[PDB]
């Protein structure tokens, strides 16, 4: 019995780690490098 | 037909060889042929070479069961033998009754002193199609192997929660009529693999009105293997369980008869591995 | 503009008339008709992204016979 | 034929007394040499059967891409040629252009069928055997080289039974059983 | 496995318990052997050596 | 196939189902069926006469079933093939006896 | 600790019921996954004409080089009209005959 | 389409053919001098006669 509850439990807290780390590295990604994009767009005007 | 039956599989691994290498062509043809269906420009690799489109006149009239089963899936029925592993104690012979019980086409063949070389060449040439193999430990059976055999599959199966109807109480007769079947998630392309090898040793097309019904459930990596008999009333449809319930698991799955344990192995259980807990038909 | 059918048949119209109510539309288009009418499109969709040395080759003529080809087509 | 100057091979640069054009650059000799083919003419007598299976693969692409009657004999010549074993495989029907080719047909000969069987260690080989009277397909004993070998008939190529070949395999391996005359 | 466990109580309670060797060669002990007690049946990744140590992580 | 030799008709067709291609035959004595066998296939097909269906397909040569012969008394099939074996199949009435000669 | 796989499942009341009900609803909507038992133009006919016999020409030496060991065409029910006549005359030309029948039967006229 | 035979020389369009094609390409040329393209008029023979069939 604790076989089994403490293998699902795991398996949640790594599925529940996964999603908030690809979370944070994409809203990262996102956010942030259309803002670095868009200063390097208007940097190469001058 | 020692010769025609070895070069037919080489024959066959030959051309499925050629399928997996010359597959690209299969997609890069279905490129341009969307490219003609829809008028959007071409890729460079597929525009600068001029062989492929001087074959793709020729080729543009081209266009479930997988390859063991595809010839005569719903030609001809199946022709089973269940034996058991050797020297048997009473409890397996019991089981192995009830399973040749349960598939219909199946015979039940005593097990000593049969070489399983031997034993798997006198199947095929005398024409059966699956065999069934059951392994004990002290009464309890264990495993059951399937054998599909003009060089076909096995796939081998743990039996967990095995209770017998020999074992239960006298509640009469089974039916033996061709029954209906029941998958319940099998989801992955193991999972259809694993279906269409459990579902080819049972008569094709059942009577709409046949009234037993056997259902393999995937709970997890474990199908819940049980047998019911049905009378649909006036508000419901009352169901009554009879004949062997068990849980089976697929351990392996490889690509020759049951004598060499040389052929490729599709799938086998993973159980060691790091993440091994972690997903379902892994 | 962005008829596809309407804009093969008009620029198909010229060898479907050297090939050939008519029939214009695939699923109906017999032989050389075919085999031409398929090359014509398959040299439109890759002249876009394939190479201008690489998607128009000429068929190996000699010079003394391509000139005197060319010299009576221009004629 | 005397190695030209520089001044004669610039004013007759066409002089070939070798190799011309209607040769096809010797192919017929090229693909006899290399199946061991006795007479001359099996080049030419399986190019008419190559052109008709290419002329009807033609013929049969140019029809439109979905009509049944292109569908069903497209897949339909495509079964025959590999069942016979000209075709290795019956996937693609641009086979019944690039692959359809008088080396397939030739590699089906009862000579490269044996090599390739390890029945004999070279194509000139199985030729001298199949000549020798050694060689049956079933039952009976064949006697030409020429003897094409459909798929399901190269099971049954064995030696016959006394034969000098048979009883020395079975008594290199010291399998020789002499009740059954080998 | 000789010495981890003093009574099969005791891998009773630890059945299915990962381990490994110091080679690292992953395993999993399977059940209590029943004349000696301590003693129980691993299944390993490979064949193991007589010079190992079988370890059980616990915290 | 059968041809009746009275209205010159040929009035029943029998194939299998693999596309074989037939070598010899033997009829029942009392003829309700049919039998063929083939040199590609090591099968023997058994077709009812009455109706036109496959009635049975017996295996168990290892070998092209070369010749084909009912006895024409006690109706017992009698085949022989190039696995140097004939055989003996007890066809008629519950037996689906086999009994193999070398 | 850490434990390497999921144990195999204790099959309780609750598990059947939920499996019994799965099976209920699958049969009273009769969700079974058994097996189940296995003129045009004239430029297109006289294409099909010609590729037709070019078909049956190239299939006959095909044959007689593969020494008639083939594999035979699939399956065709066609659709063969008989007239009534004696069987007399379906015969050959030679001065005796061997049945004088009609080619319909009683059941066929 | 038209089934016609159609010179377009000068200021005017000389056209052959059966009387249902040239009512079809009078009403063409005419509507072309007029604004409207002729490849609307394409595109509704083809309607035409895949809706005729």
């Amino acid at each position: 019995f604790e076989a089994r509850q403490r293998i699902e439990e795991k398996n949640k807290e790594s599925s529940d780690y996964h999603a908030k780390m690809a979370h944070i590295v994409n809203t990262i990604n996102t956010e942030e490098g259309a803002e670095k994009n868009k200063y390097e767009r208007e940097r190469k005007l001058r | 037909m020692l010769r025609r039956q070895a070069r037919e599989r080489r024959e066959y691994l030959y051309r499925k060889a050629q399928e997996l290498q010359d597959s690209q062509l299969q997609q890069k043809r279905q490129i341009i042929k969307q490219a003609l269906a829809q008028g959007k420009p071409l890729p460079k690799e597929l525009a600068e070479d001029e062989s492929l489109q001087k074959d793709f006149r020729y080729d543009q009239s081209l266009k479930q069961v997988d390859d063991e089963y595809a010839a005569t899936s719903g030609i001809m029925d199946p022709r089973i033998i269940v034996t058991t592993s050797r020297d048997p104690s009473t409890r397996l012979s019991q089981f192995a009754k009830e399973i040749k019980l349960l598939f219909p086409n199946a015979v039940r063949l005593n097990r000593g002193n049969y070489v399983m070389p031997n034993l798997v060449d006198a199947c095929k040439k005398s024409g059966t199609t699956d065999l069934v193999v059951l392994h004990e430990h002290r009464g309890v059976p264990t495993s059951l192997t399937i054998s599909h055999f003009p060089h076909g599959p096995t796939a081998q199966f743990s039996l967990h929660n095995v209770v017998m109807r020999h074992d239960i109480i006298n509640a009469g007769n089974q039916s033996e009529v061709n029954p209906h079947l029941i998958f319940d998630n099998f989801t992955t392309a193991l999972g259809k693999r694993v279906v269409c090898i459990l579902k080819h040793l049972f008569n094709a097309g059942p009577k709409k009105d046949s009234e037993r019904v056997i259902t393999f459930a995937n709970r997890g990596d474990f199908i819940s293997v049980r047998q019911h008999v049905y009378v649909r009333t006036r508000e419901g449809v009352e169901i009554a369980e009879v004949g062997p319930r068990f849980e089976m698991r697929l351990f392996e799955l490889r690509l020759g008869t049951l004598e060499n344990k040389d052929a490729d192995v599709e799938w086998q259980l993973r159980r060691f591995i790091r993440t091994a807990n972690k997903k379902d038909y892994l | 503009q962005n008829d596809l059918e309407l804009q093969q048949f008009l620029r198909e119209s010229h060898l479907l008339s050297a090939f050939n109510g008519i029939v214009y539309q695939d699923d109906q288009v017999i032989g050389k008709a075919r085999s031409r009418t398929l090359e014509m499109r398959l040299n439109r969709l890759s002249r876009v992204n394939g190479h201008q040395d690489k998607i128009n080759k000429l068929e190996k003529v000699p010079m003394h016979i391509r000139r005197g080809m060319i010299d009576k087509h221009v004629k | 034929v005397r190695k030209l100057k520089h001044h004669e091979q610039k004013l007759l640069k066409k002089v070939d007394f070798l190799e011309w054009k209607q040769d096809q650059g010797h192919r017929d000799t090229q693909v006899m040499r290399t199946y061991h083919i006795q007479n001359r003419e099996d080049y030419h007598k399986y190019n008419r059967i190559c052109g008709d299976i290419r002329r009807l693969a033609n013929k049969l692409s140019l029809l439109p891409p979905t009509d049944p009657f292109r569908r069903k004999h497209e897949q339909l010549l495509l079964d025959k040629l590999y069942a016979m074993g000209v075709l290795t495989t019956k996937s693609k029907i641009s086979d019944l252009e690039n692959k359809v080719t008088v080396s397939a047909i030739c590699r089906r000969r009862l000579p490269v069928i044996m090599h390739r069987l390890k029945m004999a260690e070279t194509i000139q080989d199985a030729v001298k055997f199949i000549e020798q009277g050694h060689v049956r397909v079933g039952p009976n004993l064949i006697n030409d080289p020429a003897y094409l070998v459909t798929r399901n008939m190269e099971d049954y190529v064995t030696w016959v039974d006394n034969s000098k070949i048979k009883k020395t395999l079975l008594r290199y391996r010291n399998q020789i059983d002499d009740f059954d005359f080998s | 496995i000789k010495d981890m466990f003093s009574s099969a109580m005791e891998v009773a309670r630890f059945e299915g318990a990962q381990i490994k060797t110091v080679s690292g060669i992953r395993g999993e002990i399977k059940r209590a052997l029943s004349k000696p007690e301590g003693h129980y049946r691993a299944a390993f990744e490979d064949k193991i050596l007589m010079s190992d140590i079988v370890i059980l992580r616990s915290w | 196939r059968a041809w009746d030799l009275i209205r010159y008709r040929n009035f029943r067709t029998f194939t299998g189902t693999e596309r074989i291609q037939f070598n010899c035959l033997a009829v029942d004595p009392s003829g309700e069926v049919v039998c063929a066998g083939s040199l590609d296939n090591f099968d023997i097909h058994v077709w009812s006469v009455q109706t036109g269906q496959l009635l049975d397909a017996l295996s168990g040569h290892e070998g092209p079933v070369s010749c084909l012969s009912f006895s024409q008394e006690n109706s017992v099939l009698a085949s022989a093939s190039w696995d140097k074996t004939i055989r003996i199949w007890s066809i008629f009435g519950r037996s689906q006896q086999v009994e193999p000669i070398e | 600790f850490d434990r390497t796989a999921k144990p195999v499942p204790v099959i309780t009341s609750e598990v059947t019921e939920s499996l019994e009900d799965m099976i209920r609803r699958r049969i009273q909507d009769s969700n079974f996954d058994d097996l189940q038992r296995r003129a045009l133009s004239e430029e297109l006919q006289k294409a099909h004409s010609e590729i037709s016999e070019l078909y049956a020409n190239l299939v006959y030496k095909l044959d007689v080089l593969s020494s008639v060991h083939f594999v035979p065409k699939p399956a065709s029910t066609s659709l063969e009209i008989r007239v009534e006549t004696p069987t007399i005359s379906m015969e050959d030309a030679q001065p005796l005959y061997m049945s004088n029948a009609s080619s319909l039967a009683p059941q066929e006229i | 389409l038209t089934k016609c035979y159609i010179l377009v020389q000068g200021n005017t369009v000389s056209a052959m053919g059966p009387f249902k094609g040239l009512k079809e390409v009078r009403r063409v040329v005419e509507d072309c001098m007029k604004n409207i393209h002729p490849i609307y008029h394409i595109k509704e023979l083809m309607i035409k006669r895949e809706l005729a069939k």
